[PDB]
């Protein structure tokens, strides 16, 4: 399994 | 931009026998960016229906990725892997060798 | 045996050719076993070897919900670091990413990895501690800042010594058949002159999984790395690799010259010489 999404937005670089 | 030209090794799945159907192979590694084209040849003429592996790289972030079709060598057919790629001023042709 | 999961991705703009393509595969060792491509006529997550087709439609959607909101992302991503650069609109750039979990042969959490190149180099890795975070150059350091803030290693963390561990074990048992099954090398030594006086000795491996292998070459026991010709592992298309080293002889030496292989499918290292 890949790693999940967070409750909120995920964080871009 | 720091760009890296493909290694390219062509041979068989299994050891070759002539008469007896078996895979070409073309492993293009080592190479950044990730477009590339491969063409298999057979008696110089590309062959039709290649399939190719997912693209994915590796610890050093250089791609690779198996061209393959499947093929039935005999004693006098030539088969080769014709490869470009953006460090490449032209194709790069390596023969198969059932030795390499 | 020790065994490892990793995902890799690959986020690849395109100006004047579309949205940049975001690509997922995810490997158990040297096993792929799913796909994600933004390029597909209908992206969805798709299955890449056997054992895990058995998991159910609820699994192939959060895949997929995960890679579709990954691709917006690092669509964003990409824009962010073409700044970071001062880069113009016009090239072609790619961010890649690679992260999982090694596991020691007690099935126990060994460490975990999370790393990411810019057009090919590092850029930000999350260190051992799986709490801090080392940063190639000053614009990795702009994202570093970012997720820093955003307490994004303690969710990698959460990750990489939870759901990883658990669902690398989950298919380790699913596919025990191969995953946990290492096929040795078949090995042959052959032999053709290059000239009247010197002569090629070939050290073939073929067959094995997983692709770690060593190949070497010895003169009277003596290790001959700097005239020994050795091609990269190369996959055969079968799930196994390929792999041999060469050497040129003196014709007559050649009973002076032995090919060790070690591999984790063998017992014991081997020793081979050339048979005439």
């Amino acid at each position: 399994l890949p790693e999940p999404l967070p409750q909120g937005q995920l964080t871009a670089y | 931009m720091i760009q890296r030209t493909p290694k390219i090794q062509v041979y068989s799945r299994h050891p070759a026998e002539n008469g007896k159907s078996n895979f070409l192979n073309c492993y293009v590694s080592g190479f950044h960016p990730s477009d590339i084209e491969v063409d298999l040849l057979k008696n110089g003429e590309r062959i039709e229906k290649v399939e190719h592996s997912d693209l994915s790289f590796s610890k050093d972030w250089s791609f690779y990725l198996l061209y393959y079709t499947e093929f039935t060598p005999t004693e006098k057919d030539e088969y080769a892997c014709r490869v470009n790629h953006v460090t490449l001023s032209q194709p790069k042709i390596v023969k198969w060798d059932r030795d390499m | 045996g020790s065994h490892s999961m990793r995902y890799f991705y690959t986020a690849m703009s395109r100006p004047g050719r579309g949205e940049p393509r975001f690509i997922a595969v995810g490997y158990v060792d040297d096993t792929q076993f799913v796909r994600f491509d933004s390029d597909a006529a209908s992206p969805r997550t798709e299955p890449r070897a056997p054992w895990i087709e058995q998991e159910g439609p609820e699994y192939w959607d959060r895949n997929t919900q995960i890679f579709k909101t990954n691709t917006q992302t690092y669509r964003e991503s990409l824009r962010n670091l073409r700044g970071y650069y001062n880069q113009s609109e016009a090239g072609s750039h790619i961010i890649q990413r690679m992260y999982g979990c090694d596991l020691g042969p007690d099935g126990r959490l060994l460490r975990g990895h999370d790393q990411s190149a810019y057009d090919g180099k590092d850029y930000i890795a999350l260190n051992e501690d799986l709490s801090s975070w080392t940063a190639a150059d000053t614009a990795a350091q702009i994202t570093q800042r970012k997720w820093e803030a955003a307490r994004v290693a303690e969710a990698r963390r959460a990750y990489l010594e939870g759901l990883c561990v658990e669902w690398l074990r989950r298919y380790l048992e699913n596919g025990k058949e191969t995953l946990q099954r290492a096929d040795p090398p078949k090995t042959h030594v052959t032999h053709h002159p290059v000239s009247d006086h010197e002569a090629t000795l070939r050290c073939w491996a073929l067959g094995f999984y997983p692709a770690e292998i060593t190949l070497t070459w010895q003169r009277d026991g003596e290790d001959q790395t700097q005239d020994t010709e050795l091609v990269e592992t190369r996959p055969a298309g079968d799930r196994t690799f390929q792999k041999w080293a060469a050497v040129v002889v003196p014709s007559g030496e050649e009973q002076r010259y032995t090919c060790h292989v070690q591999h984790e499918g063998l017992p014991k290292p081997l020793t081979l010489r050339w048979e005439p």
